[PDB]
RNA sequence: GAUAAGGGAAGUCGGCAAAAUAGAUCCGUAACUUCGGGAUAAGGAUUGGCUCUAAGGAUCGG
RNA sequence: UAUCUGGUUGAUCCUGCCAGUAGUCAUAUGCUUGUCUCAAAGAUUAAGCCAUGCAUGUCUAAGUAUAAGCAAUUUAUACAGUGAAACUGCGAAUGGCUCAUUAAAUCAGUUAUCGUUUAUUUGAUAGUAUACUUGGAUAACCGUGGUAAUUCUAGAGCUAAUACAUGCUUAAAAUCCCGACUGUUUGGAAGGGAUGUAUUUAUUAGAUAAAAAUUUGAUGAUUCAUAAUAACUUUUCGAAUCGCAUGGCCUUGUGCUGGCGAUGGUUCAUUCAAAUUUCUGCCCUAUCAACUUUCGAUGGUAGGAUAGUGGCCUACCAUGGUUUCAACGGGUAACGGGGAAUAAGGGUUCGAUUCCGGAGAGGGAGCCUGAGAAACGGCUACCACAUCCAAGGAAGGCAGCAGGCGCGCAAAUUACCCAAUCCCGACACGGGGAGGUAGUGACAAUAAAUAACGAUACAGGUUGUAAUUGGAAUGAGUACAAUGUAAAUACCUUAACGAGGAACAAUUGGAGGGCAAGUCUGGUGCCAGCAGCCGCGGUAAUUCCAGCUCCAAAAGCGUAUAUUAAAGUUGUUGCAGUUAAAAAGCUCGUAGUUGAACCUUGGGCUUGGCUGGCCGGUCCUGGACCCAGCCGAGCCUUUCCUUCUGGCCAGGACUUUUACUUUGAAAAAAUUAGAGUGUUCAAAGCAGGCCUUUGCUCGAAUAUAUUAGCAUGGAAUAAUAGAAUAGGACGUUAUGGUUCU
RNA sequence: CGGCACCUUACGAGAAAUCAAAGUCUUUGGGUUCUGGGGGGAGUAUGGUCGCAAGGCUGAAACUUAAAGGAAUUGACGGAAG
RNA sequence: CCCGUCGCUACUACCGAUUGAAUGGCUUAGUGAGGCCUCCGGAUUGGUUUAGGGAACCGAGAAGCUGGUCAAACUUGGUCAUUUAGAGGAAGUAAAAGUCGUAACAAGGUUUCCGUAGGUGAACCUGCGGAAGGAUCAU
RNA sequence: UACAACAUGUU
């Protein structure tokens, strides 16, 4: 099958090598997973040493990290917007490592609203401002008011991340290897990395 | 080729086993265990070729199936168990105890020891690091791991292991002036004292040693084994010869002194 | 398979097959010592050549060289214990003067006809072959058996031979019937 | 003026007549040679529709 | 043993080859063949083809027994012993065979994994936030059967688990999050969630420049070990298992407790291993000079894939990579090495093959299972071979052992056995053409018979020499016997036999020279034949064919081919080139090789070790000092030696690169050399030897390895760089300006 | 000082003829390029390459054979001299 | 002493129409078995369990199907290496006494030889320019 | 002026 040997290559001088043995099992390769966004479908592969890999064929959700806040939530992948290796992966919505995705911002919104007692998005929408104003003042005890007050100051986030929350979709990058671990995890894009990928996306 | 080897050709056997050339095609392949295949001494060899108790391998299996043989205080039923350096061999039915210690000749000599000394063993510390739950441990040269060792125990130190409990009694620091024994190379088996340790980062550490007769000989740090605190005071019983090298003329003279 | 067992050749034929002088010398040696063929002279020539080579190689070295002090004295010990050298020539210089007759004189056959056990050296070899000779209490039937200096005084007949305290051979036991 | 199973020049003085090939892009191309050629040698692959993307410019303004 | 002899001429001195001579773990062949020991053996050509039989199986008290199996009536009406079948587990990836492919590949010596997987062994290692113990299949078994045929199997009926699939039995507190209420200047709380280990991701620990305006592991080195926070997961596993004994506590309940083991299972370590990997090192060829990059070639970024690194693959990008210091291509009647023969030295040649590494199982390719295979005494397909058939179909892989055909100059029995060596299994028990034993066996090697001694007549010049006169000696052979062995056979011991032509009869090549040994006899007559070479043979042949005699080696001798020495006829050591073979017609010229001289030399003092001598001290031993000599060490001479801090080791900051030479670590056995040792000697083997048994005892040395690599002193020899448009060196305690840590 | 040469001797060389280099080479080593390895087949065949051609350069093997050859000596011979 | 052509015989190799033949390797293109991954599919089957009779509802899962991937094998064309048949032609070598002449060795009776160009049964002759290895070291 | 050649093999 697929082989990872280097003996089938030409020499560094350009010489053609002669075959030295038949293909070995300890030098095999396998087909790519080509993970798509869809209802979960994970297959198991028995590997060298009797070990076991998981090939993500389709995945709906992933574990995503907010690095500057130190909290990670299980949210929903909305799609792929950018892939450095190949734009065809974007076009077909193929999840690999380093792909830039949009995830649902809902769980992170709940965490931030519960934690700092504020709102994200800056969208004074018709029904949006109703929610924003209600979140501003809720039914809430006094020691919790004080803990939130102490938590303010470290409550504003950077503008570029904040402006995204009005859509419910945050930009993110996959960090796991879905074809290997069977999971599609990542972190929220922030800082100059976010600025770089926004510059690429606007083209 | 497709998997592990299970036979051992007789000419491929280690040269310290003193195997004859013509007894057969094969030699006992030592099992996996606490010592390296090349630096071990399988029990069948020890009880057949050395002690001469058994006449053949089938008698070695007849002996060992009846719980007679013990290594480090534990009964072994493996005819090819990889007994190695410092290992204590005990024969209860004959009430007889042995320790595998190199002689100056480079062989595992047959060394009878007392029952009181047949209750511990020395061990060279190979590494120390923390395990699961933050617990530190050291590894000896026989694949023994001991949890919660003394905070001062480092690599190349020697610990005194209590065989009944597997716990560390006391340890010897590696430094200048220590009584050591060479466990590899040309100077296998010779006992000396540390004179100067020479360091080479990324490469190999050399250790200058000196015998009781003042001859200095250098050896790789990997082949050193700390066996005593100072000159003349080891923590184990020495083979008949005290680990001292004689020239060929000297051994000829001593042979003709005790046989003529 | 089992390890191979060593084997070597113990002689070498001459480079020139037809030098008449040395042919006469070999014939004289065989006739004097009652040998069977020329190969028996070739074997002692082989042994003598290698001994002289060893002595020469050691004598390239200083009197203080340890390798000389060990191997040369071992060689001297072996030569003086087999009867080739006496108790006054232990210096490796007299090792170079040894001749084939020195080894021929120390054979079983030569010493058997020298002691008096047989009349002719041929009769000595003939007695040795028929197991009438015992060194110590061990019967030796090898005429090239080299006797050592501490073995010369124990050569005599075998207890079971008709020459040293035995019964009669088949010839006499058939000829005593009448 | 067309088509024809299986065969494929057995027809005939003779492949006469007919069939087969054919545009363009890419690949590949022998003997021989007056070195100019032979050469489209021989011989292979590709080609629609639709929806896109990229490259190749002109004139103004420091 | 650092060696030569014959052949060109009428004769000579050369060049030069032919021939002679010796060796071959070197093949074949011819003749001959008594004994003991040892021992190669279908590699060469055909990795050609194979009838037949065998070569891989395996159960302990401790996984599953209602055999309609045998035995017990005994500790037992749930089983209990022995024991087929079958389910489960493990092994079948070791071994053995062969050398086809293979030329930076294999391999060798050295490296690396801070780049990974690892059954098993050996150590450690888990109290985690219906339970006096859950299910329902299925095999074996009974019965109905189909096909010509296979180790084919189908309906149907039962029934087990350490098979399959589920599932609780648990400590003590403490920590983090949300937080109804409440006290109210920042506090108490009810009520909820999360705590082990695996998986995945993100983020935090994982420390250390000395005077005025707080503690932490390893490494040469890390994002290492480890710990923490937030979550994640088609939720990994933290024992629904087995055998022996069964004791202890009384609050006597069919209560609570608990000894030795079997088998398990997470992680780490360890061991047995794998996979990649650094440096350097291969035969012939230019009638191969450019190669690689279309379709990965060299590199970069991201991903995929893998056990893991890596163009290993994909996308995008750059235009790179090798080469006269020989790339690339071609040939190999090429698997590599340890090694072998020859051998003054230097060399030349061989190494399929007892050990190590690689590769393959007719040829390709693709896979299942499994820790481990791209396995072939496993599967799938195609090609080629080849088998059975009832014509529908089915079954294959001897480069395993033996055997056959073929091929050829060229190579053995379709034997016995697990007793030894050792391997495998659930295993003290079973299995093993692995292995051992015998058969064949002039491969090679060791020892070693085929005769010995008397007297008469002779003879000699005191026995060296003669025919015919006797008595012994014995092993070849045969065979009681024991021994040897798993059983044998053979050896060894041995009763009875076992020699005059001791017919129990030695051969193979020669007799002109090289080269040892006839001009003896008969035959033939340049014929027949011999003859390595020079030559012989034409009617007196020392050369042919024979007889006699003689020579050489002998249980062996000859022949053919390859190869080594001789060959200083491949020449670096070390050839030859005016005329014997051979200076390019002549100049230029790149690579290569090679290149003038010069830079710390002399002097003085002190002082360590060795050799011979005045002291002699002679028991080969050594003594103040002296005559000399050699090899070391320290200071001073303008004085080179890194610089600063502790104060002849232990710290920071520095360092022009090499060749060369010295010294060390390390470097499988076998083989080589070599020490010991009465295998009866020897080849060999690694044994063995003693006070005489309840034992004792020396041993299984020692050198050689080293091109390359890693450490390490020297500083001649030969290179390499420096300060010249000064952009040059030192200012340590010279001053200032900025800026960083 | 550079040249073209020559004469004598034999230091030393050589198989000798002869050589001031053909010497300083078994007492074997200043640097470097090319060529030869018994006689023939053969500078042939073949491939390549240059030339208009004639030809040049590069360049084997099978097979065959015991000498071919160099320098000198004595003799014999010469349509060689005295 | 000796040269070549010619005559008989034998052996070796070469050229050569035959778009000659065979063997081994590599390979473009076309076809393409079979695994593996993937996609559906759903013989059958147990109940995620619930149905008054079972009615909504879950888990396992064979053939087969889609798209890839490794890729045997065959057909055609190319290419490299080795071997090989052949009418005829042209050489070489070997083999007691066959033929023709006499080219060389003496000034070999025309001194010999080198290169080149013609000619001729053959050795060879002739032109041009060289050499002495000459038959002259010299007027 | 003209002058060509002398069978094979030895002792
Ligand atoms: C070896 N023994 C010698 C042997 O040499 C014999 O040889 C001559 C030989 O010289 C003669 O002479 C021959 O020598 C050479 C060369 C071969 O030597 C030949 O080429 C040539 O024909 C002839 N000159 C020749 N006719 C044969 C024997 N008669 O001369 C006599 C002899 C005693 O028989
Ligand atoms: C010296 N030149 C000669 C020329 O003279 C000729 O010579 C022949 C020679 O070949 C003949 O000889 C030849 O032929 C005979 C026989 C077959 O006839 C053979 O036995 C002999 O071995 C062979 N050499 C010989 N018998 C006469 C000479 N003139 O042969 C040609 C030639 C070679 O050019």
């Amino acid at each position: 099958g697929i082989s990872r040997d280097s003996r089938h290559k030409r020499s560094a001088t350009g010489a053609k090598r002669a075959q030295f043995r038949k293909k070995r099992k300890f030098e095999l390769g396998r087909q790519p997973a080509n993970t798509k966004i869809g209802p979960k479908r994970i297959h198991s592969v028995r590997t060298r040493g009797g070990n076991q890999k998981f090939r993500a064929l389709r995945v709906e959700t992933g574990n995503f990290s907010w690095g500057s806040e130190g909290v990670s939530r299980k949210t929903r992948i909305a799609g792929v917007v950018y892939h450095p290796s190949n734009n065809e992966l974007v076009r077909t919505n193929t999840l690999t490592k380093s792909a830039v995705v949009q995830i649902d911002a809902t769980p992170f919104r709940q965490w931030y609203e519960n934690h700092y007692g504020a709102t994200l998005g800056k969208k004074k929408g018709g029904a949006h401002a109703a929610h924003a104003a209600e979140v501003a003042d809720a039914k809430r005890s006094r020691k919790v008011e004080r803990k939130l007050a102490a938590r303010s100051g470290a409550a504003a986030i950077e503008s570029a991340v904040d402006s995204q929350f009005g859509s419910g979709r945050l930009y993110a990058v996959i960090s796991s290897r879905p074809g290997q671990s069977g999971r599609c995890d990542g972190y929220i894009l922030e800082g100059e990395e976010l600025a770089f990928y926004l510059r690429r996306l606007t083209a | 080729a497709r998997g592990p080897k299970k036979h051992l050709k007789r000419l491929a056997a280690p040269s310290h086993w003193m195997l004859d050339k013509l007894s057969g095609t094969y030699a006992p392949r030592p099992s996996a265990g606490p010592h390296k295949l090349r630096e071990s001494l399988p029990l069948v060899v020890f009880l057949r070729n050395r002690l001469k108790y058994a006449l053949n391998g089938r008698e070695v299996k007849a002996i060992m199936m009846q719980q007679h043989v013990q290594v480090d205080g534990k009964v072994r039923t493996d005819t090819t168990y990889p007994a190695g350096f410092m290992d204590v061999i005990t024969l209860e039915a004959t009430n007889e105890h042995f320790r595998l210690v190199y002689d100056v000749k480079g062989k595992f000599a047959v060394h009878r020891i007392s029952a009181e000394e047949a209750a511990y063993k020395l061990g060279k510390v190979k590494k120390v690091q923390l395990g699961k739950k933050g617990v530190p441990y050291v590894v000896t040269h026989d694949g023994r791991t001991i949890r919660y060792p003394d905070p001062l125990i480092r690599a190349n130190d020697t610990v005194k292991i209590d065989l009944a409990t597997g716990k560390i009694d006391d340890f010897i620091k590696f430094d200048t002036g220590r009584l050591v024994m060479v466990t590899g190379g040309r100077n296998l088996g010779r006992v000396g004292v540390i004179v100067h340790r020479e360091k080479h980062e990324g490469g190999f550490d050399l250790v200058h040693i000196k015998d009781a007769l003042e001859n200095t000989f250098v050896t790789r740090l990997s082949n050193v084994f700390v066996i005593g605190t100072e000159a003349g005071k080891p923590w184990v019983s020495l083979p008949k010869g005290k680990g001292i090298k004689l020239s060929i003329s000297e051994e000829r003279d001593r042979r003709r002194a005790q046989q003529g | 398979p089992r390890a191979p067992r060593t084997y070597s050749k113990t002689y070498s034929v001459p480079k020139r097959p037809y030098e008449s002088a040395r042919l006469d010398a070999e014939l004289k040696l065989a006739g004097e010592y009652g040998l069977k063929n020329k190969r028996e002279i070739y074997r002692i020539g082989f042994q003598l050549s290698k001994i002289r080579r060893a002595a020469r190689d050691l004598l390239t070295r200083d009197e203080k060289d340890p390798k000389r002090l060990f191997e040369g004295n071992a060689l001297i010990r072996r030569l003086v214990r087999i009867g080739v050298l006496s108790e006054d020539k232990m210096k490796l210089d007299y090792v170079l003067a040894l001749k084939p007759e020195d080894f021929l004189e120390r054979r079983l056959q030569t010493q058997v006809f020298k002691l008096g056990l047989a009349r002719s050296i041929h009769h000595a070899r003939v007695l040795i072959t028929q197991r009438h000779i015992a060194v110590g209490k061990q019967i030796v039937n090898i005429p090239s058996f080299t006797v050592r200096l501490d073995s010369q005084k124990h050569i005599d007949f075998a207890h079971n031979s008709p020459y040293g305290g035995g019964r009669a051979g088949r010839v006499k036991r058939k000829n005593q019937g009448k």
